[PDB]
């Protein structure tokens, strides 16, 4: 149920 | 937290989501204490009985945040750890005391209404406030329930230190100088407890005499979650102050 | 420091609706 993280974060 | 309430906007800006990058959950709580070293408890990063041992790759944190699950835009931020640093003599082997870690951040955060960090007491603030009776808040994204569920934002919950000899008293795990326990009697009936996700989180009191928030205790362990006869065990941050600053001074 | 002051409590000098219950807990 985590909303996505913008991907430079990961 | 169980029988918590909603925090409120800014309440506890120094609160950290320590964050698994895949699969996505949260792994504890943590709380930001300057501007790149976050504190947290070492069993939230290391506990080899259930083979958990996280590396700095594998997580991030995340400081501004109110909501569990959503991503706060322009409102949280999100750091990369440089490097985790767990106290050399905890001991997971019999009871986590010295339950206490350092990650120190890539990059500085920025403060902001929403980041902030906590104060740490000295010998006096912790000879002052950690008096059994005294209240301090608790504060994280864990569950609600022992079993069931998960919260929408933050929540919040105060609990009063509790005697020495009732703490022990409470549980067959052995009690040392490093922890303090913390939680309403059953005789009081005023409820409330950390829980599982709650791990790592910071146990705050606010001093009366500066009006500033210190980081008395960390959410360790306990047995189950807001169970009668039983209490909410916190690390003692003063006592292992020496070796924070040890680190801090160091790195 | 500012340490410890929270910039929507503290620093505007709001408290939040349950710290009371803290104060009158120290003494
Ligand atoms: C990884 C440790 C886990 C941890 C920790 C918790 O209590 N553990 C069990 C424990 C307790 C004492 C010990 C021990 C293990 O090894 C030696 O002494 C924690 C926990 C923390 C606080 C409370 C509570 N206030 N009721 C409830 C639970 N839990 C949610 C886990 C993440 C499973």
């Amino acid at each position: 149920d985590f909303e996505e993280i913008p991907e430079e974060y990961l | 937290i169980v029988e918590g309430s909603d925090a409120e906007i800014g309440m506890s800006p120094w609160q950290v989501m320590l964050f698994r990058k895949s699969p996505q959950e949260l792994l504890c709580g943590a709380s930001l204490i300057s501007d790149r070293w976050v504190l947290t408890a070492a069993h939230c990063l290391l506990y080899p009985p259930w083979d958990k041992n996280f590396t700095e790759n594998d997580l991030l944190v995340r400081i501004g945040k109110h909501s569990r699950t959503r991503y706060e835009r322009n409102i949280e931020k999100i750091s990369m750890l440089e490097k985790i640093y767990i106290h050399p003599r905890y001991n997971w082997r019999e009871n986590l005391d010295r339950d206490i870690a350092l990650m120190k951040l890539k990059k500085p955060v920025a403060f902001s209404d929403y980041i902030h960090p906590v104060c740490l007491p000295d010998r006096e603030t912790a000879a002052s406030l950690l008096q059994a009776g005294y209240k301090g808040r608790v504060t994280g994204w864990g569950n609600l329930k022992e079993t069931w569920g998960q919260p929408s934002v933050l929540q919040v919950v105060n609990l009063p230190i509790v005697e020495r000899p009732v703490c022990k008293d409470s549980t067959r795990i052995r009690i040392t100088d490093n922890m303090f326990c913390a939680g309403y009697k059953p005789d009081e009936g005023k409820r409330g407890d950390a829980c599982e996700g709650d791990s790592g989180g910071p146990f705050v009191m606010k001093s009366p005499f500066n009006n500033r928030w210190y980081q008395m205790g960390i959410v360790s362990w306990g047995e189950g979650c807001d169970r009668d006869g039983k209490y909410g065990f916190y690390t003692h941050v003063f006592r292992l102050k020496k070796w924070i600053q040890k680190v801090i001074d160091q790195f | 420091a500012d340490c410890g002051l929270r910039p929507l409590f503290e620093k505007k000098s709001l408290e939040d609706k349950t710290e009371r219950e803290l104060l009158e807990s120290y003494i």
